[PDB]
Parts: structure tokens; C-alpha cells; sequence
């Protein structure tokens, strides 16, 4: 059986051992996976990185992990999935942080819920704790009309009696000098809010709301998962009671999902070349991608959507997020640390305490 | 003596590069440039977009650059230099850009430009709605971006008197619209405004004209890609439609951006506490701090005597009072009928020829 090129790049990341040994394939194709440590996730980095990669070999798709959490680093990803068509899972970090809207063209896919998914589980909690008068705060991060339009539409369409009171939209491409975003948040009176936006606009967030009295009790705020991000670095602004959707590294570690990610660029080029006798060409350059545009596609799209590898469903949605993901449901305590409270599973609701403890 | 502040520019040729540099040596001529003294940074488009993301690295950003100027490539698009520059929240003054998408701030959250969005054209035809006392139209749009940018805004206009009796939209690149002008031509209404790339253009001009309603009773008003290219080609006789002067001048726009982004960096130094931008982007994942400074500074800038008339932008950062040539179609050749001159219709004295013969 015949090999195809996957790169495993890894930011600030050693289990490479353990990576290496959790990765067994009995198909029309056999990975050669090749291990590559990067330091740096500007742009230029991540760029002259995977396209040396893609030049230096023969390349049918990259499994990508990093330890940050810029979310910047899936927007650059999706561009790079996108203008080279080629394969891009970002499985860990940065890489994983929501992209909503990729590019047509895109073939890049993430492990983690989906917007929609994250909207629902949070109305799931709160139904479950009978807080049912909210409002909404978001930032322009791309995302946050997906957010406030799932809300509205579950909301609206439920015999609850659901009371959004107030949606605000911040600007944060523009400084805070004239107190805007203070004036914004003081209109703010549900006691829960919900909050859409990255980590490092939350912190900011955070603190004006503190200055203004409503991150104490009797406020309760809600966040995905890019906010808290990774949850072992907690921004001193983050409130005490803050609750988030999460799914880092908890249950499904990276080792395992390097392994899963491996098996999926893999399965996915032996479905193709089981049904066309054919896989596309590893790009041999990115630098003239307009030249040679007419000769890709994202044909490998409608095979890497739909893989089970050891009898386990890894199904994306075509719009580039996990499935059904077992989410996690993390509140941080009195002691500043993230803490278990919660699963989403099978689409079910199951969380620890049927009352809040004190914050 | 003076500190250096870097400007920079993507622009088509080295015949523009050089009128950069020019007018930018002018504007420290111009202003008192003791403390602070500008520089011209530029290079021209290259071949496709991660090139052109890397040479943003490091040809401009390598330079420090406070802002960059960016033309529409003349035969690949402004956006790889939007996403690496909004990266840093780096200022990106787009000069002949048209597209409305470059007005999502969650797209493009770093993005003036000199010229109106395709979009900003329904402010015209609200005007010509007054003036010639349209009161009922039916409003013909593109189910794509640019389509249903253009009935947000004219339907704001108009919410918020003229009225829209019907809007309708159809897919882009269907080639037969019959069943669609079908339900057009049974309203009472007979003023008829379109939005549509060229060939969609075209195709509506060709099956209007099948259904005899490019005749007597109708009016037809346009934008200026309905009067380009193909669509001029099948459009019918008396059709009115827009051109934005100096709307291709990329010498023009140069002069008018280096001048705004000269005022506006001179005012910025007036302010405590200004930070450099990063010097180039490897290992650099912070934003500018004060980049989102700099952008309020930009947003709210006025040059009343710019080549391209009053500079100012709206809160997406679009051109606000641009210049509108009204061409009329009078057997089969474009007439200039009048100008909108950024807050007024002044009609000419060559008269206008409606569909029909009409007077
Ligand atoms: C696009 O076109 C419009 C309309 O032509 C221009 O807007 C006009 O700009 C002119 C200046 O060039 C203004 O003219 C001045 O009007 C003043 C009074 O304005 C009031 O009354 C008018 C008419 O009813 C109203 O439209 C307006 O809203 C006000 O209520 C006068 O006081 C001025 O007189 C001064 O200059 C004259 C000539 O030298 C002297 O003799 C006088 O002593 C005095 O100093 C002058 O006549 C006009 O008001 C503007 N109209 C509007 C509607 O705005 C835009 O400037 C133009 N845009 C561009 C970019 O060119
Ligand atoms: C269809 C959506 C594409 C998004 N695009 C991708 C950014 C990007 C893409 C590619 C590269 Cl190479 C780089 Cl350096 C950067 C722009 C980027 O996502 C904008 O990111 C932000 C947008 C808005 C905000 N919130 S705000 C306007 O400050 O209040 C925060 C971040
Ligand atoms: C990344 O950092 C490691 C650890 O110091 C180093 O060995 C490696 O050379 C670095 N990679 C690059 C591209 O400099
Ligand atoms: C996805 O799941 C399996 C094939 O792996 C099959 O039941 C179903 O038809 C697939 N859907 C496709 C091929 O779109
Ligand atoms: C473009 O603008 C410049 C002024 O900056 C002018 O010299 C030139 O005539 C203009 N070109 C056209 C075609 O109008
Ligand atoms: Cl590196
Ligand atoms: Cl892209
Ligand atoms: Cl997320
Ligand atoms: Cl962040
Ligand atoms: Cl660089
Ligand atoms: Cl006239
Ligand atoms: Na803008």
C-alpha cells in the first residue's frame, strides 16, 4: 500500500514521545506522519513553516496542535487550508478555536463545537437552574451574529418564558478612551449575561464590568470555550462564578487526538482512491497557487466529513467543526482554578450541583 | 532630529510607487516635521495571496509601518492585506476598492477607504427618488453580498416618503430571470432599480427586454457595474446609471490617502503614551496597542480639499461625500446628465432621454 505525506506540527508541545507511540491502518493507504516543532504563531511563521513543509515533501494534508490561545491561528490556517487546498485540522489550542465562516475554498477542520452547539448548551444550563431573564454582550469577533441568532431563534421558539432583555454589541477595534464600553455595560441589569467573545477581549471586559458592579453576585456570566481557553492560564480579571463551555484537553488528550486526526486525513485519501483511483497531488509550491488552481479542488472535503476510525464517529460538519463532541462544563472557583461541573453528552445535560455554591 | 514613521503602501505599479514617495515628501514639506518626519514604504501586488501576506511581512511591516495604503490590483485582492495588517490592528486605507464586503468590521476590522462601497450608491438614487418624485420603485437585487448590501441601504433610506412597492431577488448566474420580471411587470409600479454584477446585468437587460419592459412607462435606474462591460452592451436606451469619478484614479487616491493619514499621524503625536508598531512579524503575536488609537484618529479625520473632494469617513470607515457622474443612455451612447456632488443632484443642461422617447 502506497504512502501519503501528513505533517504533525506541534507549538510548545513535548508528548512527542507519547504522541508518537499513541500512534493500525488496514486500508488502500499508509500515513508516513512526520513530526515538526515550531516555536513561533505570527503569521509569517505559520506560513513559510507549513509551505516549506509542503515543498520539502510531498504533503496530503497537516494535523496542527498549539499550546497559546490565539485564536488567530485557525483564521490563519483556514487562509493557508484555503489558498493551498490542502487538509488543515486544528486539533488542540489556538488552532481550534472557533472560525466561523471559512472560506468556500477552505479545507480546514476543527475539533470543538460548533457556535450553534456552545449557544445551546447554554440555554440548556440555564433552563436546568431556572435563569430564564438574561442578556447578551459580544464584540464583532467573527461568530458573534451566529450567537445571538441561534439564542433568539431557540428562545423564540419555546413555550419557556425566556426574557432577553438587552443585546449589547462592543467595539473593541477602536480604543476605550471616551469610557464607551463602561456606558454600554452600565445598561446591563439581568442577572445572567452571556458573553461572546476572544480571551483577551473578555479580560478587558471583565475588568470594566468589575468597575461597574456586575461581576459580583446576583451576575452570573456565561462563556464558550475560546474564553476560558486553555484553562491552566486564568487571567486575574476572569470573576470567581464564571461558568464556560470547554473542550480542552479534558477527557480526549492530545496524544489521542493527533492519533484520531492522523487516522482521518488517512481514511479519508483511501475512500477517494477506493472510489476515483485517484487522490490530488501534494501541492509542490504555495507560491504559485495561482497557476496550478485549475488543476485543485476540495474534492477530499466530502471524504474527511465523514470517517469512523476504531468504531468511533469523527463526522465534521461541512461548515468545519466536530459532530457531537463531549463538551465539558467548567466554572472557576473560589481558589482561581477551573473546575469540573458539568457534561454534555448525547445530548444530554448533567451537571454536579443542583444548587451553586458560594463564589 | 525627528523620529521616523514609517507609512506603507501595495500598490499596482512603480510609476504609483513613486507617487507615493512623492506625496509623501510633500506632506513633510507641507507640515511642521521637527518632532516627526514621514517615510515611504511600498511594494507592488504580488501573484497570489500568501505571497502577498509574506511580503506584508516583510517588506512593510519589517518597516514599521503606522498604516498601509492599498490599491485594487488592475488585472488577487486587497484582503490578505487586510487579514496580516488587521492581525497587528495596523491601519489599512483601501484607494479604489468598491466591494461592500470590505465594510464587516468582523471581516476587515482595520479597514478605511477612499471610496464608497458599491453599496453607498443607493444614497444617490434615494436623492434622484425626491428630486424626479419616484414614489413607488421595485427594487431588483443579486441574492449574493453586494446585492443584499444595496437593499439594507436603500431600504434604510427609505425606513427611517418614497416607499419600495416590492423587492426582488434572484441567483446569480441564472441566465433566464423571466418568472421573476414576470412579477415585476404585473406590480403597478414602473420604476425599476438594479443591483447585479455584469453579466447578471445582462442577463436581466436581455430578458427584460423580452418581456417588452425596456419600453415607454418604465424606468430603469442603475449603479455602475449595470453599465459596464457586457451589461452596457444589451442595456436598453434611457436606462440612467452611476460612475464614480476618480473612481480608477489610483494617482488621485494616493495623494488624497497620504494627505489624511499625514494629518491623522501628526494628530496622533499630539496624544500621550504612543507606542511603536512591531518590527516585522516573526515571534510577534501582540497587537499594536495603539493601532486601535490610531484607527479612531483615521475615522474621524476631515480633508475638505482632497483631489477627490470632501474626505470623510462613516462608522464602517467608508468614503462619506463622493462624486457621482449620472450617465443616461441615449442611443446607445453614455451621456452625462448630471452629478451628484457629494450631498446634491445638480442636473446639467443636456437633457435626459427616458425608455421609450420620453422627455
Ligand atoms: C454641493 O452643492 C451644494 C448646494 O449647492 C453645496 O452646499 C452649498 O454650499 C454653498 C457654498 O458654496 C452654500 O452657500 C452659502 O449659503 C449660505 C446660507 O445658507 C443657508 O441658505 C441656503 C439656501 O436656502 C440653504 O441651502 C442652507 O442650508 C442655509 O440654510 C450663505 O450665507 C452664503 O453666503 C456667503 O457667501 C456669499 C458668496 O460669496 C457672500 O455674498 C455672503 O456674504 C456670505 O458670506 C453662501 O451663499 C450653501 O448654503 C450650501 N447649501 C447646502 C444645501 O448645503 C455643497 O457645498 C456642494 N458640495 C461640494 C463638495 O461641492
Ligand atoms: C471570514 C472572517 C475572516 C476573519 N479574518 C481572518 C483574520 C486573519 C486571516 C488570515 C491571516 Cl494571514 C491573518 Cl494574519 C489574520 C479577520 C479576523 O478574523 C478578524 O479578527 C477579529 C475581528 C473582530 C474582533 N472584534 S472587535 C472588531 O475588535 O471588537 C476581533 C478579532
Ligand atoms: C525552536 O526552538 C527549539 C528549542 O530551542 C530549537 O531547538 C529549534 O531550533 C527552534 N526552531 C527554529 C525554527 O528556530
Ligand atoms: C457517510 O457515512 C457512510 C459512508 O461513510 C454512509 O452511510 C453515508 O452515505 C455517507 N454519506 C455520504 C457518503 O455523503
Ligand atoms: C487622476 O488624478 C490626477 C490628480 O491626482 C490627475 O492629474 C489626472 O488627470 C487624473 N486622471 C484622470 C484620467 O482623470
Ligand atoms: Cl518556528
Ligand atoms: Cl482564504
Ligand atoms: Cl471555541
Ligand atoms: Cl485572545
Ligand atoms: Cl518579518
Ligand atoms: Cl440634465
Ligand atoms: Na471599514
Amino acid at each position: 500500500p502506497p504512502s501519503i505525506g501528513i505533517a504533525v506540527i506541534l507549538v510548545g508541545t513535548s508528548d512527542e514521545v507519547a504522541i508518537k507511540d499513541a500512534h493500525f491502518h488496514h486500508l488502500s493507504v499508509v500515513p508516513r506522519v512526520e513530526l515538526v516543532a515550531m516555536n513561533e504563531t505570527d503569521p509569517k511563521s505559520i506560513i513559510t513553516r507549513i509551505c516549506d513543509l509542503m515543498s520539502d515533501r510531498k504533503i496530503q494534508g497537516v494535523v496542527f496542535a498549539d499550546d497559546t490561545d490565539q485564536e488567530a491561528i485557525a483564521q490563519i490556517l483556514d487562509f493557508i487550508s484555503a489558498q493551498t487546498l490542502t487538509p488543515i485540522l486544528g486539533i488542540h489550542g489556538g488552532s481550534s478555536m472557533i472560525m466561523a465562516d471559512k472560506d468556500e475554498s477552505s479545507m480546514f477542520f476543527q475539533f470543538g463545537p460548533s457556535i450553534e452547539q456552545q449557544a445551546s448548551v447554554m440555554l440548556n444550563i440555564m433552563e436546568e437552574y431556572d435563569w430564564y431573564i438574561f442578556s447578551i454582550v459580544t464584540t464583532y469577533f467573527p461568530g458573534y451574529q451566529d450567537f445571538v441568532n441561534k439564542i433568539r431563534s431557540t428562545i423564540e421558539n419555546s413555550f419557556v418564558g425566556w426574557e432577553l432583555e438587552e443585546v449589547l454589541l462592543l467595539d473593541m477595534s477602536l480604543d476605550d478612551g471616551d469610557s464607551k464600553i463602561q456606558n454600554q455595560l452600565k445598561k446591563l441589569q439581568s442577572p445572567i449575561i452571556l458573553l461572546y467573545c476572544t480571551k483577551e477581549e473578555a479580560t478587558y471586559i471583565f475588568e470594566v464590568a468589575n468597575s461597574v458592579g456586575l461581576t459580583g453576585y446576583g451576575y452570573t456570566w456565561i462563556v464558550p470555550s475560546l474564553v476560558a481557553g486553555d484553562t491552566d492560564t486564568v487571567p486575574s480579571e476572569f470573576p470567581t462564578g464564571l461558568i464556560s463551555v470547554s473542550y480542552d484537553e479534558w477527557d480526549y488528550g492530545l496524544p489521542a487526538r493527533v492519533r484520531d486526526g492522523i487516522a482521518i486525513i488517512t481514511t479519508a485519501a483511501s475512500d477517494m482512491l477506493s472510489e476515483h483511483s485517484f487522490i490530488p497531488e501534494p501541492k509542490s509550491s504555495c507560491y504559485n497557487t495561482h497557476e496550478k488552481r485549475i488543476y485543485q479542488s476540495n474534492m477530499l472535503n466530502r471524504y474527511l466529513i465523514n470517517v469512523t476510525f476504531e468504531g468511533r464517529d469523527l463526522s465534521f460538519s461541512e461548515d468545519g467543526y466536530q459532530m457531537h463532541p463531549k463538551l465539558v462544563i467548567i466554572l472557576l472557583n473560589k481558589e482561581r482554578k477551573w473546575e469540573r461541573v458539568g457534561k454534555w453528552k448525547d445530548k444530554s445535560l448533567q451537571m454536579k450541583y443542583y444548587v451553586w455554591p458560594r463564589m | 532630529d525627528p523620529k521616523i514613521v514609517n507609512i506603507g503602501a501595495v500598490l499596482s505599479t512603480k510609476k504609483h510607487e513613486q507617487i507615493f514617495r512623492e506625496a509623501v515628501n510633500q506632506a513633510n514639506k507641507r507640515h511642521f516635521t521637527r518632532k516627526i518626519q514621514l517615510q515611504a514604504t511600498s511594494v507592488t501586488h504580488r501573484p497570489n495571496a500568501i505571497q502577498m501576506a509574506l511580503s506584508v511581512c516583510e517588506d512593510l511591516i519589517s518597516s514599521q509601518v503606522y498604516a498601509i495604503l492599498v490599491s485594487h490590483p488592475p488585472a488577487l485582492t486587497p484582503t490578505p492585506i487586510s487579514y496580516t495588517a488587521g492581525f497587528y490592528r495596523i491601519p489599512v486605507i483601501g484607494l479604489t476598492t468598491r466591494m461592500s464586503i470590505y465594510s464587516d468590521k468582523s471581516i476587515h476590522l482595520s479597514f478605511l477607504r477612499t471610496v464608497p462601497p458599491y453599496s453607498h450608491q443607493a444614497l444617490v438614487w434615494f436623492e434622484m427618488m425626491r428630486l424626479f418624485n419616484w414614489n413607488h420603485v421595485i427594487l431588483i437585487v443579486s441574492d449574493d453580498h453586494e446585492g443584499r448590501a444595496a437593499q439594507k441601504k436603500l431600504e434604510t433610506l427609505l425606513e427611517g416618503g418614497p416607499k419600495a412597492d416590492k423587492v426582488l431577488q434572484f441567483e446569480p448566474g441564472t441566465k433566464n430571470l423571466t418568472a421573476l420580471l414576470l412579477e415585476a411587470k404585473e406590480l403597478e409600479a414602473r420604476v425599476i432599480i438594479l443591483s447585479a454584477s455584469e453579466d447578471d446585468a445582462t442577463a436581466v437587460y436581455k430578458s427584460a427586454a423580452m418581456l417588452d419592459m425596456t419600453g415607454a412607462g418604465y424606468v430603469w435606474l442603475v449603479g455602475e457595474r449595470e453599465i459596464s462591460g457586457s451589461a452596457l452592451r444589451y442595456a436598453p436606451d434611457g436606462i440612467i446609471g452611476l460612475q464614480l469619478i476618480n473612481g480608477k484614479n489610483e494617482s488621485a487616491h494616493i495623494s488624497d490617502a497620504v494627505a489624511v493619514v499625514a494629518q491623522a499621524i501628526h494628530e496622533l503625536f499630539e496624544m500621550e503614551n504612543i507606542t511603536d508598531p512591531p518590527r516585522g512579524c516573526v515571534g510577534n503575536t501582540n497587537i499594536w496597542k495603539t493601532g486601535p488609537l490610531f484607527k479612531r484618529v483615521l475615522m474621524s479625520s476631515k480633508y475638505p480639499d482632497g483631489v477627490t473632494g470632501r474626505i470623510e469617513f462613516n462608522e464602517d470607515g467608508d468614503r462619506k461625500f463622493a462624486q457621482y457622474s449620472i450617465m443616461n443612455l441615449q442611443n446607445r451612447k453614455l451621456v452625462q446628465v448630471g452629478i451628484f456632488n457629494g450631498s446634491y443632484i445638480i442636473q446639467n443642461d443636456r437633457k435626459i432621454i427616458w425608455p421609450g422617447g420620453e422627455t
